[PDB]
């Protein structure tokens, strides 16, 4: 119950949309259906899209969390330094 | 025959194949022995196919069956509402045990009201310190130290400058609501916030008891 | 009707031009999907927040555009568009604010917290011993977990160690840029003891654990009463502080009277 | 779940997605443009399209997914990083200061 609850993680608005498309097509007045269908597909490559810049973001924060890193690394350089100082 | 025929026979090619059999297995409407002849990608195909049939009666319902081999909707609901957009704020007193502490004992130190704001807004970001407890430590700390009135009144027109204006005046009424059901401090404190005008007298009033 | 959003597109493409050119849900529709693939096309190629005014002023959709904006842009534009956000003053704030949250680390962006939080808000060699240093800060764990002190080994071990440290506080008898958290000084050790100001925080903690303990969840009446001796002496040793002992003892008093209030959870 | 990462490194898949939506687009104006027997098999094609949508949205979640879980995972790193030089520097600040 909650296992499958937590595994349902947005993807509640792909699952949606999948459903409607079905449900409109199982249905098929039609040129609106075409078009209310041509609508959800746009809106599923607009969610594709925004996935992978999401993906690529991560990476770029990857990145930028890498740099960071060194100049943690760096600002231990430092410390010691002031230790020395000290 | 022919169907075990079609079942012994059958990325794109390999995606078009399994499509295919799912389309078969969807116009037959037995097959859980064909099935396990041959994966998790054939699961996968089953369960898309289970899930378009029940998109698209009682032999459907036979067929899933034979292929397993109300409050669910309120308990989900509060799932996500709890998981994806909580409050947590840490209001009371004692589940921030170090915020609070490291804040009134900052408000307590010996006696540039622009360093103790962005020190109270280092704390509230890293202890996650509710603001509207926040400015009420801030006004109590005000009503117990009556010798800096200035200072305070400068770092509480700086404070509510990034709140909304009816944060102090429900504070205040919830203040004294509590001895309702009065102390001099508490009078002179709304007594100093209404003459520099950060409160209107309005809601004050309304808050008070007779 | 495909030729309509082909016209939206164009005329989209300052504000009074596309005001005109608009003069009917599903356009609207259309005209949101226009919007949302201009901002595409600007995040891949700031001019994002005039878009989002422009239809702001037209009118929803902004909402959705500053989310997808904010998943997308990490950092910098990121605190641009949020301050702008600011400055523009309903469920979508709220997941904006709280992604944002889980996405940042609280070790550089704590001031960029504190703002997203109050927005919210505005809402609604040496010899050292280091077993002495291992009690403190088991004592500081016991601190962060209330829920701790109900067993029995439990219990016993938090007793001993705090009748230790506070031994060693009250024989120590001083008598004379920002650390937001703890600074756990295994070599240092030493100026965290000269600050009276550190041991204003170990002993209003102290308070304010003893003030939840008296508000199962039961104790027992040895425990309760070393409890209350234990407040007395907590008391004697913040009177013991040079700069106005019994003025910041009456007020930490006063605070902790306006507690009892505040624990009654005024949810009305 | 390596496989998923080695379908996540190797634009293919973006390319992939609006061929088969470029597809759909097809067997919809096929469909608007219209024969039970083509029906059942236009229909029958686009179910196949919806599958496919599905199984690649549901991959494309669990890959953001495990992303973002990777990245709390080094920001938790940088961060108790970070508190160990922020550590070191009070030291050396309260050292300078005392002496």
């Amino acid at each position: 119950d909650d296992e499958v609850i937590r595994k349902r993680l947005d993807d509640r608005r792909i699952n949606l949309l999948v459903k409607s498309f079905i449900k409109w097509c199982n249905s098929g007045e039609g040129y609106s259906q075409y078009q209310r269908m041509l609508s959800t597909l746009s809106q599923c490559e607009f969610s594709m899209g925004k996935t992978l810049l999401v993906y690529d973001m991560n990476l770029r924060e990857m990145e930028n969390y890498e740099k960071i890193y060194k100049e943690i690394e760096c600002s231990i350089a430092g410390a010691h330094e002031k230790i020395a100082e000290c | 025959k022919n169907w075990e025929k079609s079942g012994r026979g059958e990325s794109s090619t390999y995606r078009d194949f399994q499509q295919a059999l799912y389309e078969l297995s969807y116009h037959v409407i037995d097959i859980s022995e064909f099935r396990e002849d041959m994966i998790l990608a054939d699961v996968f195909c089953i369960l898309d196919i289970e899930t378009n049939c029940l998109e698209e009666f009682t032999q459907l319902v036979l067929a899933c069956l034979y292929l397993v081999s109300q409050q669910f909707n309120q308990k989900s609901v509060k799932i996500k509402t709890k998981l994806f957009y909580k409050q947590q704020k840490f209001n009371l007193l004692r589940e921030e045990n170090e915020g609070y502490a490291k804040l009134i004992a900052e408000l307590g130190q010996d006696l540039t009201s622009d360093l103790i704001l962005e020190n109270i807004k280092s704390l509230i970001g890293c202890f996650n310190l509710d603001p509207n407890r926040v400015l009420d430590v801030i006004l109590e700390v005000f009503e117990c130290r009556p010798e800096h009135d200035d200072f305070f009144i400068s770092l509480l027109e700086s404070y509510m400058s990034m709140c909304e204006p009816q944060t102090l005046c429900h504070i205040l009424g919830f203040k004294f609501k509590f001895y309702q059901e009065t102390p001099s401090s508490l009078y002179r404190v709304a007594a100093v916030l209404l003459q520099f005008n950060l409160i209107d007298l309005d809601d004050l009033y309304v808050h008070l008891l007779p | 009707l495909p030729e309509a959003r082909t016209r939206f597109t164009k005329s989209t493409r300052n504000i009074k031009p596309l005001l005109s050119t608009f003069s009917e849900n599903e356009k609207k529709c259309t005209l949101d999907q226009a919007f949302r693939g201009i901002l595409e096309e600007e995040i891949i190629n700031n001019v994002l927040a005039i878009i989002s005014l422009a239809i702001g002023g037209v009118t929803s959709t902004p909402f959705v555009l500053l989310g997808d904006v904010l998943d997308c842009l990490p950092l910098d534009q990121c605190d641009t568009i949020f301050t702008f956000v600011e400055k523009n003053v309903k469920n979508y704030l709220l997941r904006m604010c709280n992604d944002l949250l889980r996405r940042l680390s609280k070790s550089q962006n704590t001031v960029f917290c504190g703002r997203i939080q109050l927005f919210l808000a505005r809402l609604f060699s040496i010899p050292i011993d280091y077993n002495l240093y291992r009690k403190f800060w088991s004592l500081q764990d016991y601190f962060r977990n209330p829920v701790q002190c109900y067993e029995k080994i439990s219990w016993k071990t938090f007793l001993k160690y705090s009748e230790e440290v506070l031994a060693v506080f009250k024989s120590y008898k001083l008598d004379d840029v920002y650390f937001a958290k703890f600074l756990t000084s295994e070599k240092l050790m030493d100026l965290q003891l000269s600050d009276s100001n550190f041991r204003r925080h170990i002993l209003l903690q102290y308070l304010i654990l003893f003030q939840y303990l008296k508000g199962n969840y039961v104790l027992t009446d040895e425990q309760s009463l070393w409890i209350e001796d234990t407040t007395k002496s907590v008391y004697q040793l913040l009177s013991e502080n040079p700069p106005d002992g019994e003025r910041f003892s009456k007020m930490v008093e006063h605070i902790l009277n306006t507690e009892e209030n505040w624990n009654s959870w005024k949810n009305e | 779940s390596e496989e998923a990462e080695v379908d996540l490194r190797d634009y293919e898949l973006y390319k992939y997605t609006c061929q088969e939506l470029q597809r759909l687009m097809a067997e919809i104006q096929d469909l608007k443009s219209r024969v039970a027997i083509e029906i059942e098999e236009r229909r029958i094609q686009s179910c196949v399209h919806f599958m496919t949508l599905k199984k690649l949205n549901r991959l494309a979640h669990i890959r953001l997914k495990k992303g973002r879980d990777q990245t709390h995972e080094a920001k938790q790193k940088v961060d108790a990083y970070h508190l160990q030089l922020q550590n070191l520097l009070y030291e050396v600040m309260h050292l300078q200061k005392e002496i």
